[PDB]
């Protein structure tokens, strides 16, 4: 009856769906490839979707997915075993190089932009009216890393206008110059600022910035990947 | 293979136990030590559950059912074919399920990312134990958790359900209904907002966040931000599923008769108890 | 020590935000509300503005009046007295026209015809609201995602005091507006169609529920879990794909040997939260009308 005809077509639209759904989201790294880089064999049973394009806001151009894909960088990584599904050891330093949990996208050398164009991320003391509404103010606070030691001192938040949030900390380390640190990995206290994450050994490393008022999307990867890379790495470093 | 920006992330480190020993890949998933232990439980627990398919005299998958001690055992032992291989076999479910949670925790240090992921599903393995462990103990038998079958377990919903009368009364059980229905709410709400700001009308230009926040303010004054709606849908989720534990907990344990009746309370509150008129009165 | 980022350590503040122009007719959006800083702590803290043109006048109109006329029965069964009120308030309840009257609207007001003058403000207060979803959305020349979706509840609402109601012939068939009474309503229908656990859409409906919970507790983990590398910023990470999108689609594909896109997951999403009420209005709808017994149908698949 009509029941029976319902459900039988209803696990038919599922199909279809659960197909259509598949494809859509196989728009970002395939084909699927060896570790060597060339086009694998076996590709799945689901075919690449047909490209879609994106108009991006402000006159930054398009994008076409799925495209042409690439790192755009070197990778300082070396085989460890004679066939495939083995871990690659950095021939170099990790954290530097950029590989493993320390890993960065060549993602655009520009700042994000608000609706309006203007920068969304920006350093208190150039977005007028901002000013800490609740919680402990971090600007002035000495910052200390997982091995208890001081590397530097809080001063200033950058923050995002749009959604009013606080992203990064500026430090400013012994020899004068500042760095960025994500606010998703520092904890705040009443009488410092404690990194985990860090040794103080290890925050002169942090990648520099161009701009002294602008972060670029490309920076800000290279930042919290490095911060990120030091839980594992800097992992020898830490007595507590 | 590997997705084309794989390779830079599969270094190795970040694992619990055995060192380098099962630190590697087979196709797209992650071994571990905790990838052999899922695989061991779960071998042996589905090996149990076709040899009890002998022992019931079936083969058919709608059928397949393995049933728990009955009551007269107790918090005791009892024979392969009747109970006996439930009580193994939930052994080998709770390992399975801890031994995956760890199998996370080792793919999310290497990844350098938060624990957010295991966390949240230790409360999904928390329900299970609730259910077929915590109550079961508390209430003295093995009798009273469900059974593994996939109509079968259908059955103990609703009886166990009816023993209190219209399970509905619950107070927990309806808060939990309460969290999972706006959690739907709220995942079709996110999914739909997101997907209007990235495919915009026909020939125009993606939208940004502070379209999102604008659409959401103009239609209810209100709007959570990006980072906010995770942690809300996170919290929503976690909460449905504390509240539909904590309502079977209470459940035959400090309340044992028809949940109707514990209503009562509020009715029978002296300031009000004894005024002619109205629906309990 | 080891930041969650459940709730902000911090809190930042400026001056309040009017929002995106865009096609909006600015006339009608009202002014910026107080700050919350309570709410602050888990997202933002600002309130409005809100717009409010004539469509969400009238669905704010006729939701009150809605509200209200189920307010005023309460209290006459609480026989006026405001102690009565708050001790039965979950007892009381605006049931639909005895059967006799069928689909007719000749029904005496204290026994059938305030229910359906309630109904009526609920149909106005519902559509003139969802009509305001899509205006809302045009406005601002986003997609309307939010207008399809809402659809989706719109279904089984429709269903269950509208559609359903009138196929069987009679207002009777509908819901009772009383918070015990449509939870009694419930099992009763239940009981009355031999037991829904037999009705296949309801045993999708619930897979879909409870995949909503499961879905959301892994997107919103996974998100803040990559938040340090700025992974709420989704829409950006779709544009332009940062690490925070690759190690969220690494640490599934590791897991269960498959993943998503950052726009892709959102996809995923939107339809197992939409699917919960598109089956569960067709499982409701044939239940009574084609099929009356959903124990027997299943016995013989007729
Ligand atoms: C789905 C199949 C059944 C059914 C079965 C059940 C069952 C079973 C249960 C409910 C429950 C509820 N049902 Mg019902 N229900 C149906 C159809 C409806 C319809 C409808 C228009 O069709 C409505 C309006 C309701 C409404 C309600 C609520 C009274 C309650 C919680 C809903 C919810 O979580 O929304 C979530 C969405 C929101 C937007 C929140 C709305 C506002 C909330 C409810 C209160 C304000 C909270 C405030 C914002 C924050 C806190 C403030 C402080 C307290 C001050 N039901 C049909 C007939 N319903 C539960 C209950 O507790 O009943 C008493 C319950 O156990
Ligand atoms: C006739 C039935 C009774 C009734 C009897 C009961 C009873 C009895 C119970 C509930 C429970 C629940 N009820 Mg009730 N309930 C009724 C009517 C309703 C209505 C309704 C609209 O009328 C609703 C919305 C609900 C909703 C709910 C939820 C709050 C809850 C189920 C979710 C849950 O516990 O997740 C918990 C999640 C899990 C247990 C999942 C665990 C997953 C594990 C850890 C991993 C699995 C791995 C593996 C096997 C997967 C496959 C692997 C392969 C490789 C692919 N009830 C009526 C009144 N209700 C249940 C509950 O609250 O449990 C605590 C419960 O026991
Ligand atoms: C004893 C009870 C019966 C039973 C009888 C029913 C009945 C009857 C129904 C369900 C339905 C459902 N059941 Mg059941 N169900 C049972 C046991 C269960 C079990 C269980 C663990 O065994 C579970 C998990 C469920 C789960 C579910 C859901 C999948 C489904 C509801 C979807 C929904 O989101 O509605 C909530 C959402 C809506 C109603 C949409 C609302 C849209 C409108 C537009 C909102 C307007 C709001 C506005 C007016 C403001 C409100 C203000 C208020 C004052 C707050 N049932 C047993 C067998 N169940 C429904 C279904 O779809 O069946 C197929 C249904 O009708
Ligand atoms: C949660 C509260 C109650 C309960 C109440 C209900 C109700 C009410 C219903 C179900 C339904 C389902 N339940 Mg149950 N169920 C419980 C506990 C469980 C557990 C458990 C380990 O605790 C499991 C594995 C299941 C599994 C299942 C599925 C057969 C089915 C769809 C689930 C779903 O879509 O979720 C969402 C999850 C996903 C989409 C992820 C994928 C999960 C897959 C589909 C699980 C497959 C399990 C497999 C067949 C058996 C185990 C693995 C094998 C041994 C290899 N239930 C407890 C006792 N269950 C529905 C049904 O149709 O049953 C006939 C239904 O109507
Ligand atoms: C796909 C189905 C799922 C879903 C989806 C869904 N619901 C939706 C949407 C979507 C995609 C919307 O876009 C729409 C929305 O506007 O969300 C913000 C909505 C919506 N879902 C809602 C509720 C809701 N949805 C439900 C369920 C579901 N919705 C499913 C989970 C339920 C359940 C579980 O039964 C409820 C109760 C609304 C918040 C909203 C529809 C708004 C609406 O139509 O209102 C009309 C107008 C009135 C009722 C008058 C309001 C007058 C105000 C003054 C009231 C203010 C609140 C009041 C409590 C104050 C009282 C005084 C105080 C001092 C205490
Ligand atoms: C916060 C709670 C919510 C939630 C969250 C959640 N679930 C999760 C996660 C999260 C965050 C994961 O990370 C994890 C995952 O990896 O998903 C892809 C998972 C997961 N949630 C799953 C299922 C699931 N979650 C459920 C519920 C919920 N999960 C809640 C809604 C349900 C419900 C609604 O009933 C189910 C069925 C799995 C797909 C997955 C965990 C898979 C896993 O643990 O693998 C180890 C085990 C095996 C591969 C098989 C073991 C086989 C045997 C040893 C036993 C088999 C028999 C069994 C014991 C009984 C069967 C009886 C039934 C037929 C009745
Ligand atoms: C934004 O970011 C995000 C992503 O990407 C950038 C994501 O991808 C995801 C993930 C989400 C999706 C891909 C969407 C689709 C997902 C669902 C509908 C959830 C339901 C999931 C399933 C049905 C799959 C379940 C499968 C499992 C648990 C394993 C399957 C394994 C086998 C059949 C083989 C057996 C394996 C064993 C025993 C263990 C491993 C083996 C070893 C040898 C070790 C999320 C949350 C996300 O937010
Ligand atoms: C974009 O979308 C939006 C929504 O949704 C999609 C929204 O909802 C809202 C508005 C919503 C809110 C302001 C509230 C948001 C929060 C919740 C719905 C969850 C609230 C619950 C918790 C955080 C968990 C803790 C539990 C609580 C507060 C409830 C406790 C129980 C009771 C009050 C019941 C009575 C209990 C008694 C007598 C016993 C008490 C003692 C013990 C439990 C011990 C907005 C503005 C919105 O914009
Ligand atoms: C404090 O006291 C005052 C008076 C000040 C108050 O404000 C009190 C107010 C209250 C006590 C309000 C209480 C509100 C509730 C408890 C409401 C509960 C409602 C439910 C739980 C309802 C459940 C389900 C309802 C459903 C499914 C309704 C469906 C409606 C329809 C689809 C509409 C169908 C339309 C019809 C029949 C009429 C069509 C007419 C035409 C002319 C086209
Ligand atoms: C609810 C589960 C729905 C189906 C999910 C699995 C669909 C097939 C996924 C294949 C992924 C393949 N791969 C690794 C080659 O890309
Ligand atoms: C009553 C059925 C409701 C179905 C709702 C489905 C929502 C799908 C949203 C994505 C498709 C959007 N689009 C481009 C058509 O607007
Ligand atoms: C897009 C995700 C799809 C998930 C589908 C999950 C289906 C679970 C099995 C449902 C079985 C239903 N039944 C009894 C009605 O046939
Ligand atoms: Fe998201």
């Amino acid at each position: 009856d009509l029941a029976s005809l319902a459900i039988y077509s209803f696990w038919i639209f599922l199909a279809g769906l659960i197909y259509y759904l598949q494809t859509e989201n196989m728009r970002e790294g395939y084909p699927l490839e060896n570790e060597d880089g060339t086009p694998a064999a076996n590709q799945g049973p689901f075919p690449l979707p047909k490209p879609k394009t994106f108009i991006l806001p402000h006159g930054r151009g398009t994008l076409t997915v799925p495209g042409p894909e690439s790192e755009d960088r070197p990778i300082a990584l070396a085989r460890t075993a004679v066939s495939e599904g083995f871990p690659h050891a950095p021939t170099g330093d990790p954290m530097k190089d950029g590989v493993g949990p320390a890993s960065w996208v060549a993602r655009r050398d520009l700042p994000e932009l608000d609706g309006h164009g203007h920068n969304k991320i920006k350093p208190m003391k150039a977005a007028a009216g901002f000013h800490v509404s609740a919680g402990k103010n971090p600007i002035g606070l000495p910052v200390r890393g997982c091995d208890l030691e001081i590397a530097g001192k809080v001063v200033d938040i950058w923050v995002d206008i749009p959604e009013q949030m606080a992203r990064f900390l500026e430090v400013e380390l012994k020899d004068g110059s500042t760095r960025l640190l994500p606010m998703q990995m520092v904890k705040v206290q009443s009488n410092r600022v404690h990194v985990n994450a860090l040794s103080s050994d290890l925050f002169a490393g942090i990648p520099t910035i161009k701009s002294p008022t602008e972060v670029t999307l490309l920076e800000e990867d290279k930042i919290c990947g490095y911060v990120a890379g030091g839980l594992m790495y800097a992992a020898p470093k830490r007595k507590s | 293979a590997l997705l084309s920006f794989e390779r830079k992330y599969r270094v190795p480190g970040g694992t619990l136990v055995g060192g380098n020993l099962f630190d590697f890949w087979v196709g797209p998933f992650y071994v571990g030590f905790f990838g052999v232990a899922t695989f061991f439980f779960a071998a042996l627990g589905i090996i149990l559950i076709a040899w009890s398919a002998v022992l019931q005299g079936t083969w058919n998958p709608q059928l397949i059912s393995v049933y728990p001690p009955a009551l007269e055992y107790g918090l005791g032992g009892a024979p392969l074919a009747k109970g006996g291989l439930w009580q193994i076999i939930t052994i080998c479910a709770t390992g399975a399920f801890v031994s995956w949670a760890l199998r996370e925790v080792e793919i999310c240090r290497k990844l350098g990312i938060g624990y957010h992921i295991p966390f949240a599903f230790a409360f999904a393995i928390l329900a299970y134990l609730t259910l077929v462990l915590f109550r079961p103990v508390m209430m003295g038998a093995w009798g009273y958790a469900f059974p593994y079958g996939i109509w079968t377990h259908l059955d103990w919903v609703s009886n166990t359900g009816y023993t209190y009368g219209n399970f509905h009364y619950n107070p927990a059980h309806m808060i939990a209904i309460s969290f999972f229905f706006t959690n739907a709410l709220a995942l079709a709400l996110h999914g739909a907002l997101v997907l209007s700001a990235a495919n915009p009308e026909k020939g125009k230009e993606m939208r940004t966040p502070d379209h999102e926040d604008t659409f959401f303010r103009d239609l209810v004054g209100y709007s959570i931000g990006t980072l906010g709606i995770h942690r809300l849908g996170l919290l929503l989720s976690l909460s449905a599923v504390f509240f539909s534990a904590l309502c079977m907990i209470i459940t035959g344990t400090i309340w044992f008769d028809q949940w109707v009746d514990w209503w009562q309370w509020w009715v029978k509150l002296p300031w009000w108890a004894n005024i002619p008129g109205g629906i309990n009165g | 020590a080891e930041y969650q980022n459940i709730f902000s350590q911090v809190q930042v503040r400026g001056p309040a935000d009017l929002g995106m122009t865009e096609d909006v007719n600015l006339a009608n959006r009202s002014g910026v509300g107080p700050f919350s800083t309570l709410l602050g702590w888990f997202g933002n803290a600002q309130l409005g503005p809100i717009y409010l043109g004539s469509l969400g006048v009238l669905s704010l109109f006729s939701g009150l009046m809605w509200f209200f006329t189920i307010g005023i029965w309460f209290w006459y069964q609480a026989g006026w007295n405001p102690a009565v009120f708050l001790r039965d308030l979950f007892f009381f309840s605006l049931e639909p026209p005895a059967p006799e009257y069928g689909l007719s609207f000749a029904a005496p007001l204290k026994e059938g015809g305030l229910w359906l003058i309630a109904s009526f403000f609920m149909f106005v207060a519902v559509w003139s609201w969802w009509g305001r979803t899509y205006l809302r959305a045009q406005a601002l020349g986003m997609g309307k995602h939010t207008a399809w979706a809402f659809l989706s509840a719109i279904w089984l609402w429709m269903v269950l005091g509208f559609i359903r109601p009138i196929l069987m012939g009679s207002w009777s068939e509908a819901v009772p507006f009383g918070i015990f009474s449509h939870l009694d309503w419930t099992n009763n229908f239940s009981l009355v169609h031999g037991n829904l656990r037999y009705n296949p859409f309801h045993g999708l409906s619930i897979a879909f529920l409870y995949g909503s919970a499961l879905l959301f507790a892994m997107h919103g983990a996974t998100i803040l879990a990559v938040s340090r590398f700025g992974g709420e910023r989704e829409l950006e990470q779709i544009a332009d794909r940062g690490t925070a999108a690759e190690r969220a689609a690494l640490f599934w594909r590791w897991t269960m040997g498959f993943n998503a896109t950052m726009e892709g997951i959102h996809r995923w999403a939107i339809w197992m939260a939409v699917l919960v009420t598109l089956t569960g209005g067709i499982g409701i709808l044939l239940s009574g009308t084609v099929v009356d017994n959903w124990y027997v149908w299943g016995q013989n698949h007729g």
